[PDB]
Parts: structure tokens; C-alpha cells; sequence
């Protein structure tokens, strides 16, 4: 029964291979996301400081 | 939904449903754990392990082997305790409370025996 | 055996009847080994062969004269899509166009009898039994029945 | 005073009226859709018992 | 406020009209559809009989 | 805290996120006090009460 | 000479030409895999012989997809040629579509963060999912299919919800029957959608829809 | 009539006798044993099954239930308890009490 | 490079780099959209564009479907077009004037058409 758990382990390496894809994406969206509102604060703290 | 009607087809349907989204995300909740999954994900999670659980039945049969009597339990009592599963009316309930019991009462009686109000 | 009486008719894989119905009026014979039509006694695949299934008739469409495989595990719906595709062809009957009209032959082999009682019954609630002849090699049947069924 | 209180409320209650047209004509829309829908539905199960009916009394 | 009431009344009428004219269509379509059901089921009482 | 406890001083521990609470745990280091369920996006309100 | 069994078995299966009558015999040979092993040596000698193969799943099946086709390896290569005009201009875009769909279901929770495309495209990918199925022993006749495969592809279920699309269908499909069998007559008669024909059907969808419920109690107008 | 799975995973984490419980089984039950274990051993096999199956389920849980980590807690102690050095044997009603 | 030579090996490396580098962007683009990209993403993959739609070609078995006959390109040529291309020199053509024709000189033909 190696093949048969062979094939299984395929399917769970494409689905965790699927997941990880997806959650690579969101995080560059994420990212562009905190460096928008790093820069939104910048502001702030120039002014504060002065 | 000819022979069995259009309500037990559709429940079982359902959780069958449920079953095979819960397959396919075994996978995922062994590796990067159900934290990581969708809330809907989770949700389906939950009810397929209790819906699972509660496929199992005490058989009479089962005694001997258990210490436990076995149990019977009506078609329509099945089909309403499974519609009600399907529809997340016991999540709140363990799972461990659907483990290895008969129709709705014995739900509640275990429930009660392990903490839990259903 | 062959012949426009066939039609309506369970039959093993030598034309004679196992329905009960009686006798078969066979028009002619054929020998099952006669070759196919050549390469040059065809003509392009272009008459829609409507199954009446959305998925197949969009995506995967088939036409007359062509071969179209259903491929699939035990309890996938294959039988369901072949006898759907029968039961559709009952519109097209009743046009009365030999043009239009599909006559349906499903071939049996290897099932329980009980089986292909229920495939004939499905096909007699929808009418398609009017065009329709069943070619039954059951399991009981002998190894040669089953392989010379198709 | 009284006068200029009355303005802003007899202002503040067309806005409201407008809105509330509206509002009614969209919930008893609503309604006569709703009932529109369930005379359907009946009317479809309705003839789903005749059909089965009349099999079992062709049957029998 | 004045207008606003007249509209919102001749809103309400239009409304009753309208309900009462898609609430007569669902009557037509309901019985029309009890009537292919029906006629349906008798055809196939032929084909049983 | 090796810096620090060369430089003679002893330190006491505050933790933003869940991730640190659980090695803090482990090694059974104390921690103060603890916010949590905001270090994928916080807001200044988190900000501040920190502060 | 197994293969030569199958393949003289089903050669015989043939549009024959004119000057023989123009007669035809269409095969529809079925195979049982194992486990989803089309690479056995009985499935691959029928998919050889074969002019195209629909592949039947149970994981689908299970899904609740019935027929349990799956379409991303589903082939014809006899293809459009099979095909009316009508259904080859709806059906045209259907199978990008569903490879679309197919790729982006793994961002089905994350349709926030998704630009208006990827969101679009999920949603249009999981109605024409629910398009495709059908209850068995149903067959539809060539003009419904192709209503229907229009109002997948042309956005008119993009207001419905995923849930009901299937019931809409099947209403719309029986309210055109009752009131608008023009349509249907057209498109049999012509094997193609006119543009009058066109127009007529998408103002009565917005009626149908204006009248139409969705199980959830939500509006599915415009 | 029944058989006892060992396998060499579990052997080196320490559970010995390397018997795996999912898999393992008596057919005769508790026809097999003194009324004092039937009784309290009735249902010690399912709940280890269910005790693995959980551990397997929530190895990455982050936050887990009270009835959970009980469950967790308690199936841990008994895969403890199950443990036994060779040449070590129990009386039965050592075994029953231990059980108990 | 021993057999087609070098400057044929080198523009081949260059445009498969370019439509590698395409192909993997190509998620980015599908889901976060364009201009979540950089600017030297945003460059490239216009450069991409270009080299893969003039990849195609007027072929003669196509003539049969529409009435323009077919292209055949010298390899010099095929060579020093990808070579120009990938340089950048067409990035600001249209990229419908990089379908379906043969060398430098349909190219312009077209450009001009458009
Ligand atoms: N479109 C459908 N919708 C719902 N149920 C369906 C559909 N098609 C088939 N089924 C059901 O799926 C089950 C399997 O159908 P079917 O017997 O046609 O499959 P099969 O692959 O030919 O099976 P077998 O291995 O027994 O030959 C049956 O219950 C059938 O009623
Ligand atoms: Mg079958």
C-alpha cells in the first residue's frame, strides 16, 4: 500500500502547496497595506518631534 | 428524494457535504493548524467533527465489548437530530458528547454529564 | 439477428429475447466481425448529439458518428449520464425525422440482472423504450456472452 | 421661537416623510412579492400531490 | 412637509395599485400552473394506462 | 537582558503578542503584563495605552 | 489483443458519407477506474481509442457537483463542430471561466483583499458552477441549455445569490416555457440567438427577477 | 482472534509494550477478563483511539476548549500508565487497581 | 553557443529571462492586480508582452483562414529584431502591432497602421 499513501501525501503537499500560495499573496498585499499607514503616520511624529 | 423523500435526501446530502470538506481540510488543520483556516472553515470544521462523532452509534451488539448497552434510534428522530447538526444548532455542545450514543435524549444526557446544556 | 423490430426489446448477445415478449421479426443478419466503414466512407463529425446535460453539452459537446468516452470511478453518475442522453433523444423520436431521430442501443454487460431491470424501467418512465434496444449480458452469463455483448 | 423650533421639526419631518415613502412603497412591495412567491409555491405543490396521487390511484 | 405628505400618500396609492396588479399576475400564474400540472399528470395517466 | 543584567539591573518584562507570551512561558521568565489581538494591524489606542 | 478488441469494437462508431446515406452510430463506451486510475491499462487504451473522455469524480459528486464531471479534464476534440450556433456563442467563454474560478478558489475567504477582477471572476466562477448542476433523469432540451448557459456567461445571475442560482434557473426556464415559448421556438428553429431574441429574453429575466425571491429574503433586482 | 500491532515508532518514544491502540483488538472482549477489569477497563481502548485522534487533531490548536485539554490531560496519564517494563508482570488485581 | 553562436544563444537567454520573469509576475498581476507592481515590474512586463506577442507569426496554413499569406524570417533577422526588442527600442509601439507578422520590416508596417 506504499502507492496508495504515496498518492495521499501528493494530495496533502498540493493543498498545503495551494494554502501557502494564497497566504504568500495576501501577505504582499498586507504589506503594501502597513506601509501605507506607516507613512500616513510619519506626519505626525515630524511634528510632534518639532 | 423519490423513495427516501425530499428531506432525507437532502440531510444526507448535507452531510455528506460536510464530511468531504472536512477530508479535503484535514490536510491543512495536521500542518498549519485550524487557526489558519476561513471562519466559515472553521465553523464546517467543528460541525463535521460533531457530525462524525454522532454517525457513531452504542450497538447492541457492541456490549460485550464496551460494558455499554446498545441503542436504537427512530429514522425521523436521525434525520431531525442530523438537520439540526447540519444547521450548527449543537456547536456549542462538546464533541465528545456525540461520541458513542443513541437519538437526542442521550445527546442531552451526555451533554449534561460532561458540563454542557443542549 | 437485425431489424427495426428490435427496437423495445431486451435481447442477449445472440438477438434472441429474455424480456418474454416473444419472438423477434429480424429483418436480416449481420456477422459481428463485418470491418468499419473505411477512411474514405466518412465524412466530418458535425450533427450535435444533445445528451440534454449542461457540463457535457458545453464543455465537452459530442456529435453524431462520434466516440465519447465516460471515464470514472464505481457511484460517479455514468450510467445516469448515458441514460439521460437516451431519454433525451425522446423529443427528437417524436419529430418522426429520420434526420432527427436517434435510435438508442445500450449494451449491458456485467451487471446484475435486477440492474438492468431498473435501467429499462427508467427508460420506460421517460419513453425512450420506443426507440431503444437493450443488448443484456448479466453476470451469470457466460464469459463468452459478456465479451461478445458489445 | 415656537415658530423657528416648529421650522426646523416640520423640516426635519419632510426629510423623513420623503424617506418614509419610500420606505412603505418598498415594504409592501415587499409583501405582495412575498405573497406572490408562496401562492406559487403552493400552487407548484399542489399539483406535485395531484401528479403523485393520480400515479398511485393509475397504479392501483 | 405638506408636499412631502401629498407625495408620500400618492405614493402609498401607487403602491396599493401596483401590489394589487403583480398580486393579480401571481393568481394567473398560479392557476396556470395548476392547470399544467394537472394536465401533465392526466397525460401521463395515459401513458400508464 | 544579558546587556542588562551585565550592567547590574534586573529586568521586567511586557509583551505585545502571543508569540513571546509562549516563550516567556517556557521559560518561565514573569511578565508584567501582556496586550494582545492587535500586532497584525494596531491602532493608536493600543499605542497609547502601552505608552 | 485487448486493444484490438476495444479499438475494432469501437471504430465501428462512424458519421458515414453522404453517398452512403449519411447514417451514424455514436459511441458512448463506459470505463470504472480504481481509484482514480485513469493510467490503467484498460482506461488508457479506451481514452486512446476515444474521441474525447468526460472523467466522472467522486470527490465531486460529494461536493454536490452532479454530474460529477470535471470539467478541467474533460475533453471533445470533435469540439465546437458538435455544437449549434447558439450554444457555441454562450458556451464560448464558459471554459476560461471555470480555469479562472478553479485558480482563484483558494482566495474564496480573502475576496476583501482580491481588486474587482479576481472578486468578479470567483463570483461569476462559483454561479456557473452551480449553472452546471442538474437533478438526474432530467435531460434539457437544446433552447434551454442554451438560455440557461446565458444567463450564466451574460452576468444575469451575478445578482443572484450562489445558493438560489439553481432554483432561478430552473423558474426562469419554466416562466419563459409559459409566456415567452417564442424564445425557445426561435432558438430551435434557428439553432441561433437572434438580437430581438436577445433583448426580449433579458427584459423578461429583469421582469422574472423583479418578481423572483431569494431563499435568504434579499432582492436580486438589477 | 484479534491481534496486537506493535510497531517501532512507538517503541522508541517509550511506550512499551509498543502496542498501537487504534489498530489493536480482542475479539472476545470482555468475556476475556474478571468483572473487577471489565469494569474498569470497559472503555479504555476507544478512549485512547479518540485520545490519539485528538492529539493528532489539535497539534497545532492554538487555543484549545476545557473539555478538549481535559481529554488531552487524561489520555496523556493513561499512555503513562499503560507503560510497563518487560519481565515486570501485574496481578490482576494490581492491573485493576492501577486501571482504576 | 557551438552551434548557433553566441549572439543567437545570448537573445534566446534574454528573452526566455524576460517571459520567465513575465510568467512569474503573472499571479501578482491576476490577483493583486497591476499596479500593485513596481515600476521596473511594470516595465517588464510590458517588454514581456511585446516579445511574447511577436513570438507570433503570419503562418502559411493560415492564409487559409484569413486571406493575408504567410511570413518566413531569416534567422539574422529573427535575431537582431529580439535583440532590439528585448533592448527596449519597441516598448512605446502598440502591442497590437507586434501580432501575427514576420520581420523588422512588417513591424513597422504596421506600426504605421496604427
Ligand atoms: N445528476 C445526478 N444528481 C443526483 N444524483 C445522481 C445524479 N447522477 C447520478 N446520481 C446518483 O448517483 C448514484 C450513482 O449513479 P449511477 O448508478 O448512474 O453511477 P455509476 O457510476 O454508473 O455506478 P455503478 O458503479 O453502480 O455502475 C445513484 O444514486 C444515482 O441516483
Ligand atoms: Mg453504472
Amino acid at each position: 500500500a506504499t502507492l496508495r499513501e504515496l498518492r495521499g501525501r501528493i494530495r496533502s503537499a498540493g493543498s498545503i502547496k495551494k494554502i501557502t500560495k494564497a497566504q504568500e499573496l495576501i501577505a504582499t498585499s498586507r504589506i503594501a497595506k502597513a506601509q501605507a499607514r506607516v507613512e500616513a503616520a510619519r506626519p505626525y511624529a515630524a511634528e510632534i518631534t518639532n | 428524494p423519490a423513495i427516501v423523500g425530499d428531506e432525507h435526501y437532502r440531510v444526507a446530502q448535507e452531510v455528506i457535504r460536510i464530511l468531504q470538506r472536512y477530508k479535503d481540510l484535514q490536510d491543512i488543520i495536521a500542518i498549519l493548524g485550524i487557526d489558519e483556516l476561513s471562519e466559515e472553515d472553521k465553523q464546517l470544521v467543528n460541525r463535521a467533527r460533531r457530525i462524525e462523532r454522532f454517525l457513531s452509534q452504542n450497538m447492541m451488539a457492541a456490549e460485550q465489548f464496551t460494558g455499554q448497552p446498545g441503542s436504537t434510534v427512530p429514522l425521523k428522530e436521525t434525520i431531525e437530530a442530523f438537520d439540526k447538526l447540519t444547521k450548527g444548532e449543537f456547536d456549542h455542545l462538546p464533541e465528545q458528547a456525540f461520541f458513542l450514543i443513541g437519538g437526542l435524549d442521550d445527546l442531552a444526557k451526555k451533554a449534561e454529564s460532561l458540563g454542557a446544556k443542549l | 439477428p437485425v431489424g427495426d423490430a428490435f427496437l423495445g426489446r431486451v435481447v442477449n448477445p445472440l438477438g434472441q429475447p429474455i424480456d418474454g415478449q416473444g419472438d423477434i421479426a429480424a429483418e436480416t443478419r449481420r456477422a459481428l466481425e463485418l470491418q468499419a466503414p473505411s477512411v474514405v466512407q466518412r465524412q466530418s463529425v458535425s450533427e450535435p448529439l444533445q445528451t440534454g446535460i449542461k457540463a457535457i453539452d458545453a464543455m465537452t459537446p459530442i456529435g453524431r458518428g462520434q466516440r465519447q468516452l465516460i471515464i470514472g470511478d464505481r457511484k460517479t453518475g455514468k450510467t445516469a449520464v448515458c441514460v439521460d442522453t437516451i431519454l433525451n433523444q425522446r423529443e427528437a423520436w417524436l419529430t418522426g425525422d429520420p434526420k432527427q431521430q436517434v435510435r438508442c442501443v445500450y449494451v449491458a454487460i456485467g451487471q446484475k440482472g435486477t440492474t438492468i431491470a431498473s435501467v429499462k424501467r427508467a427508460l420506460e418512465e421517460g419513453g425512450a423504450m420506443e426507440y431503444t434496444t437493450i443488448v443484456a449480458a448479466p453476470a451469470s452469463d457466460a464469459a463468452g456472452f459478456k465479451w461478445l455483448a458489445p | 421661537e415656537a415658530m423657528l423650533a416648529k421650522t426646523a421639526a416640520d423640516n426635519r419631518k419632510s426629510a423623513e416623510q420623503v424617506a418614509a415613502a419610500q420606505a412603505d412603497y418598498e415594504k409592501e412591495m415587499a409583501e405582495a412579492r412575498a405573497q406572490a412567491s408562496a401562492l406559487r409555491d403552493e400552487a407548484r405543490a399542489a399539483g406535485r400531490s395531484v401528479v403523485d396521487e393520480k400515479r398511485a390511484q393509475a397504479s392501483g | 412637509l405638506a408636499d412631502a405628505d401629498a407625495m408620500h400618500a400618492k405614493a402609498l396609492a401607487d403602491a396599493k395599485a401596483e401590489s394589487e396588479k403583480v398580486t393579480e399576475e401571481a393568481k394567473q400564474d398560479s392557476e396556470r400552473i395548476a392547470a399544467q400540472l394537472s394536465e401533465q399528470a392526466g397525460s401521463e395517466a395515459e401513458r400508464i394506462k | 537582558f544579558s546587556l542588562l543584567r551585565d550592567e547590574g539591573k534586573d529586568p521586567v518584562l511586557y509583551v505585545v503578542g502571543r508569540k513571546a507570551l509562549g516563550y516567556f512561558s517556557f521559560r518561565q521568565r514573569t511578565v508584567v503584563e501582556s496586550w494582545t489581538g492587535f500586532s497584525e494591524r494596531p491602532t493608536y489606542e493600543n499605542a497609547r495605552e502601552i505608552a | 489483443d485487448v486493444f484490438y478488441l476495444h479499438s475494432r469494437l469501437l471504430e465501428r462508431c462512424a458519421k458515414l458519407s453522404d453517398e452512403l446515406g449519411g447514417g451514424s452510430m455514436t459511441g458512448l463506451p463506459i470505463i470504472e477506474t480504481k481509484a482514480n486510475d485513469i493510467s490503467a491499462f484498460i482506461p488508457t487504451n479506451v481514452i486512446s481509442i476515444t474521441d474525447g473522455q468526460c472523467f466522472l469524480e467522486s470527490d465531486l459528486f460529494n461536493q454536490g457537483v452532479r454530474p460529477a464531471i470535471n470539467v478541467g479534464v474533460s475533453v471533445s476534440r470533435v469540439g465546437g463542430a458538435a455544437q449549434i450556433k447558439a450554444m457555441k456563442e454562450v458556451a464560448g467563454s464558459l471554459r476560461l471561466d471555470l480555469s479562472q474560478y478553479r485558480e482563484l478558489e483558494a482566495f474564496a475567504a480573502f475576496a476583501s483583499d482580491l481588486d474587482a477582477a479576481s472578486k468578479a471572476q470567483l463570483d461569476r466562477g462559483a454561479r456557473l458552477v452551480e449553472l452546471l448542476k442538474q437533478p438526474q433523469y432530467s435531460p434539457l432540451a437544446v433552447e434551454e441549455q442554451v438560455v440557461a448557459i446565458f444567463l450564466g456567461t451574460q452576468g444575469h445571475l451575478d445578482s443572484v445569490p450562489v445558493e438560489d442560482v439553481q432554483r432561478f434557473e430552473s423558474e426562469l426556464l419554466e416562466h419563459v416555457k409559459a409566456s415567452h415559448s417564442d424564445i425557445f421556438d426561435g432558438i430551435r428553429e434557428t439553432k441561433k440567438l437572434s438580437e430581438e431574441a436577445e433583448e426580449k429574453l433579458v427584459s423578461v429575466i429583469n421582469e422574472f427577477k423583479k418578481g423572483f425571491q431569494a431563499s435568504d429574503g434579499s432582492s436580486v433586482v438589477v
